[PDB]
């Protein structure tokens, strides 16, 4: 909500609550997205000032905090801040920002990720260009400088990251992404290349440096009705973990399928289904292996912007032979939502 | 010590709220002249939406 | 200032104050100035019991006095009379009375008000009028809803609920009929409302803007302002017809058509020149001629019932005001002095405007005086109040 | 305070700062609350949104930062989310939340907690019944669906949690609470029963499964006088924790007692009076033994509802030679308030 | 802003985000200040009500998030409470306060602590009187009892703290700090003293037990420019780390030197140039030794008093050789900031 708008300055407080639950078989080690309660709230506070009528600069932070953990040594397991950046807007030319924000690749994963609670699962988080990082450099044109509508494109700078893990750690690296959106039908496609630290290289898994990532989408939302297929295909840029060897490292190759078809009705609901699928290739010892192979289907009661409900069903199609432990069990949540 | 204060017991709740409405509050006017500023203008709103997106989309990338 | 006049209290608590309804709207009109109650040299009930001489030093030649007496069938009878003070004290100017339901007891009184003003001003009385508007209340699911009063904010009714924007009304000359904008379709519409049976005729239905119209004086021609073109412009529907024909033709705005007399040209506002002015147009022969040249701005004109001035909305130098602006000579006054002057209707005797201000937040209209000197606020209401439009003659 | 109340929906920012000091004789090891600066500040939300006239969703949250704490890695110590929930009142059948709350035996044990600062001991966190836990699902009725004026019952159904330690563990539970108020007086009744996890089966104290708590509250609130007095007892449901062995559990039985009795004058004062005592019956090697036995005497200053200022002088009874490891000293404190 | 106003009570949530990011040769170990991204949003809140027309109460409290770290273990790493205090403001006697704030020395040394990023290295953190720290109530009168216009005088009394490390731990100490404003010009004396625990004695460096610090400073700030010139001397209370030892502790004796000369311009612009030095004495067994010795060069542009931007460059002078393994390279910060 809006609680300052004074000065030519608006200040945009955004936060909600979740009460969420997981059910799944067994005590949910093998679950696709686990079992039990899973409930969270998000804070964050968005900012703009108008500096002068061509130019104004923005300021976004966000953060999570999980409920599910309990008030000892665990309270802060799983807490964290998702977005924190700024940024100006020029009128026409365009506009640059820096902080912690979403990758331009996530630009093209958008479309997927719109299911109510599971999602986007490819789309990891303090990965190259996939998942919202920090230490970006973005530069944004809306329109190509208004030449032609609907037609937008972005580039990124990625500052390295030598963090204490290969899985969150980083280099040097660049991305681009173009979105054209016409009469409602919208299409893009992204591209991003970095270079592996040397506790990538040196992780068990994984071999090379150029740790490329790349996705292309398609869509369609109108009528309340959501369309959208994203394919896209990276090189040693997706984590992996094996439980049988418990042991982790990047993904030589990966393809990525994501597939989402959703409906809306003017009474608060929004039947959701959606296909996901993603195989690892030249994996160390395991040849090529299928890490998510899965359906959704859910759906999500809209009270109100500010209320709603949902529930998912994960029907995880991979199997228990699967050669890195993966969780072979369907899955389903349950929330409820308060936002402001 | 103090959690006493208040804490009403039974169901939660405080006072009225400003407008009737779950979702549509304002004041009034629709068929809009297109002036932007008009007793016949319906937005009545300005700086809609200035600043840029903040990775738009659920953006719940994993789970909890 | 005005010509100062006696009202005195009326002959019986009584179930309605007639002599301050008389004062009040004696007061309306600009024209009077009903001597302070507290300051009357006497409170005669009867024309011979009136002393002209102590009315005459005080400046006053002329006194209304009646009678309100109750009916065996719980009926009234309400009656004045006009009793000289000036130049032929005691003589009886004009007299009446009749027989009325309680609830048309401020209908005895505004009787009574429209002879006099007349008997003193030669000028038929309008305050037996009513005024339309629409009122924001605060319930969820129809927060629109077009209404009626009378013009002193007494005796409301409610004529139409909707959920979604009306604005704009428009009498027709017999005041059986409301014209106004709705969106109970989904988008603007145009339509006619017949007020006695609350039958509502589908007018128009356009590609985008469907707004502002008004009624010709003699009753067979609807104007109003369509968008489709790309701009506003105006049209005209034949009523007997339904047939519509495009007067103005642009890439200007062009929107709040009003009526001359002859029920052949309309003013209106556009912004053709820059700055919103206003302009006038033949209905056949379409070429618009710019009449406002005078300050920097105005808008939203209706024109008088004898064509000879003109009522709108005026800026000049930053200040926004209810302005009057005579047609043959260019001459400005401005006649309000609220913020936020909008929609003004002039009464069908050209007397006094109606207007929406910043009054009560936007919830109060209020009344100016043709000639300047009267201003007050309506009763508030219990909403936002918008799109005031004086009736005819009724 | 109330910053956006607007489009049905209204936020209330609630937040304050206490800077809190505890004085005792020596280092205050045995001292009954401790010793030094306990400076902390907690930061919540809540919102509602009237979907329908008789339809209205609700959402709160609320969090505590500790300021005592350094900058070095104890930063975080102290620091949790105390309650973060959603649900949803109806206009007269009730209402019905989930998330993390307090549990429904809270709502009985709310009468004694008065207290300045200390109080409520008894009301452990993450326990099962007494204190604020997360993965509870609550219905509560007003008035009887409005039948009967001031007398309002609640049901709860807790869902299992297995944590690390038994301390914080628990599983399926079933508890109910009643609440009459009626002239000015109140009373109420609840009762709370859940299975012990394995894990809590393996501390060495306690014996069974069926880990049960109950509780009784009567009370007199008015004309700037508070009186109330809980009695609870419980089995196999209390922490326990022996210094001498180093060694923890729960009580295989347990009673509890408390009274509170306060008045308030016109001009900001507020002093307080408060007996407690805690009996452990069946203790594993220990037989029956007291937690918690002493007396309060206090005060509080209130300048206005956002600032207060109050002290609490605890007169701890316990003995030194107490089998297990209690502190049996006295105790102070001092602090200072302010809250929006 | 000011997000609430009423009630004679006013609360202003203050918020902001920093976009930065360090540069320097090498993986910046020796860098004076590091490298990498250093991106980090604040937020906190302030809030004041008028008890009585003589008797105002307030409280304040900061906290600091960190952008910088990953969502995995070390999301927490550096996110902490500066600032959590509360206290009350008399008419004219003066005001005193309790809670988390910062030392009288710190009083002086603001002078010093206007640069862009760097600036105040002396008034560390957690330390004595220099910077905040937790467990301090000050008593702070203005103008004198507004006998005397710009001249003010605070105290300080420092609880004793016993943390885990020496680095964090104190004693208990007194303080005071004078400071007279007159025509611009800006004169201020603060000295502290405390006793050091038996951690802090433990430790290898340092020697004695009254630690100690003391600070002088001077200013003239007008007409878009802000001169400052702050000496100050301390015993056993600086710290000090050797890496060649790997050994931490405290200086028997600095000497501290900083200079600050800063020019401001219509067009949202300000340079800054900045000198610095310390050099401890009478260390264990490494004699006389610079701790730090450098200048700042640097700018900053403000776009309006929500937006700015700014750069930093340090000329760190301490060479390679020094007995302490001390960073010998220089140093670069370039930042960009939204502030509500």
């Amino acid at each position: 909500a809006e609680i300052y708008n004074k000065d030519g300055n608006k200040v945009d407080l955004y936060g909600k609550a979740v009460g969420l639950h997981y059910f799944s078989k067994g005590n949910g080690e093998n679950s696709y997205g686990g079992n039990g309660d899973m409930t969270y709230a998000r804070l964050g506070f968005k900012g703009e000032t108008q500096i002068n009528s061509d130019l104004t600069g923005y300021g976004q932070w966000e953060y999570n905090f999980q409920g599910n953990n309990s008030e000892g040594a665990d309270a802060q397991t799983g807490n964290k801040t998702r977005l924190a950046f700024a940024g100006l807007k020029y009128a026409d030319v365009g506009s640059f920002d820096y902080g912690r924000n979403y990758g331009v690749v996530y630009d093209a994963l958008g479309y997927t990720d719109m299911l109510p609670e599971f999602g986007g699962d490819t789309a990891y988080s303090d990965d190259f260009f996939v998942g919202r990082v920090g230490g970006v450099a973005t530069y944004r044109n809306s329109n190509f400088f208004g030449l032609v509508d609907g037609l937008n494109f972005a580039v990124q700078y990625l500052g390295k990251n030598e963090r204490d893990t290969a899985r969150r750690s980083n280099g040097d690296g660049v991305g681009g992404s173009i979105s054209y959106e016409y009469e409602g039908f919208g299409i893009v496609g992204a591209y991003g290349a970095a270079d592996r630290t040397n506790l990538q290289e040196a992780q068990p898994l994984g071999n090379g440096k150029k740790a490329e990532q790349w996705a292309t989408g398609l869509k369609y939302d109108a009528n309340n009705i959501y369309l959208a297929a994203n394919y896209g295909e990276t090189r040693n840029a997706t984590p992996i973990t094996n439980k049988f060897t418990n042991t982790s490292g990047f993904a030589n190759k990966t393809q990525d399928v994501l597939l989402v078809a959703q409906y809306q009705f003017d009474f608060g609901l929004r039947p959701s289904i959606a296909y996901t699928k993603s195989k690892a290739k030249d994996v160390e010892g395991i040849g090529d292996v299928d890490l998510v192979n899965y359906f959704e289907v859910g759906a999500t009661y809209y009270f109100n912007k500010n209320m709603s409900t949902y529930v998912d069903y994960i029907i995880n199609q991979i199997d228990s032979d699967n050669k890195l432990g993966v969780g072979s069990d369907d899955t389903v949540a349950v929330g409820i939502v308060y936002q402001f | 010590g103090g959690d006493g204060r208040g804490h009403n017991t039974g169901a939660h709740s405080t006072s009225g709220n400003i407008n009737g409405g779950p979702t549509g509050i304002g004041v009034s006017g629709g068929c809009s002249d297109g002036s932007g500023w008009s007793s016949e203008n319906n937005p009545w709103g300005g700086g809609s939406g200035s600043g840029i997106h903040w990775g738009g989309g659920s953006g719940r990338g994993n789970g909890g | 200032s005005g010509r100062p006049i006696g009202v005195v209290p009326f002959q019986w608590a009584a179930p309605e104050d007639i002599g301050g309804i008389v004062a009040a709207d004696l007061r309306n009109s600009g024209k009077f100035n009903p001597l302070d109650r507290a300051r009357l040299p006497q409170q005669p009930g009867s024309a011979q019991e009136v002393q002209p001489a102590a009315w005459s030093a005080l400046g006053i030649d002329a006194v209304v006095v009646g009678q309100v007496t109750p009916n065996p069938d719980g009926s009234y009878n309400v009656a004045y009379q006009l009793v000289d003070t000036g130049g032929a004290p005691g003589t009886v100017l004009a007299q009446n009375s009749y027989k009325v339901n309680k609830q048309w007891l401020r209908y005895a009184g505004h009787t009574a008000s429209d002879e006099v003003f007349e008997k003193l001003t030669g000028i038929k009385g309008a305050f037996r009028t009513r005024i339309a508007y629409v009122v924001q209340t605060n319930g969820g699911q129809f927060p629109y809803e077009l209404r009626v009063s009378d013009y002193d904010g007494y005796n409301q009714f409610v004529v139409h609920r909707s959920p979604q924007c009306l604005m704009s009304p428009a009498w027709s000359p017999d005041g059986s009929k409301l014209a106004y904008v709705t969106f109970e379709s989904g988008r603007s519409a145009l339509v006619i409302q017949t007020l006695a049976n609350g039958a509502v005729r589908q007018v128009a239905s356009f590609p985008r803007h469907n707004g502002a119209p008004a009624f010709s004086p003699d009753g067979s021609k609807l104007a109003f302002a369509l968008s489709k073109t790309g701009s506003l412009n105006l049209y005209v529907m034949d009523l007997a017809s339904g047939q519509i024909r495009q007067v103005t033709d642009g890439r200007s705005n062009n929107t709040e058509p009003t009526w001359f007399p002859d029920s052949q040209n309309l003013a209106f506002t556009s912004d053709q020149a820059g700055r919103p002015q206003v302009y006038k147009v033949n209905i056949n022969g379409g070429a618009p001629q710019r009449i406002t040249w005078e300050g920097s701005q105005n808008q939203d004109a209706d024109v008088s019932s004898d064509g000879k001035f003109m009522v709108m909305v005026s800026s000049n130098g930053g200040q926004q005001h209810i302005a009057k602006q005579d047609l043959a000579t260019g001459g400005v006054q401005v006649l309000s002095s609220t913020f936020l002057d909008e929609t003004p209707s002039l009464a069908p005797n050209g007397t006094m405007v109606i207007y929406s201000s910043s009054q009560g937040m936007g919830s109060v209209l209020n009344l100016v005086s043709t000639d300047g000197r009267f201003k007050a606020r309506l009763p508030a209401t219990d909403g936002q109040v918008k799109f005031p439009a004086w009736s005819p003659y009724l």
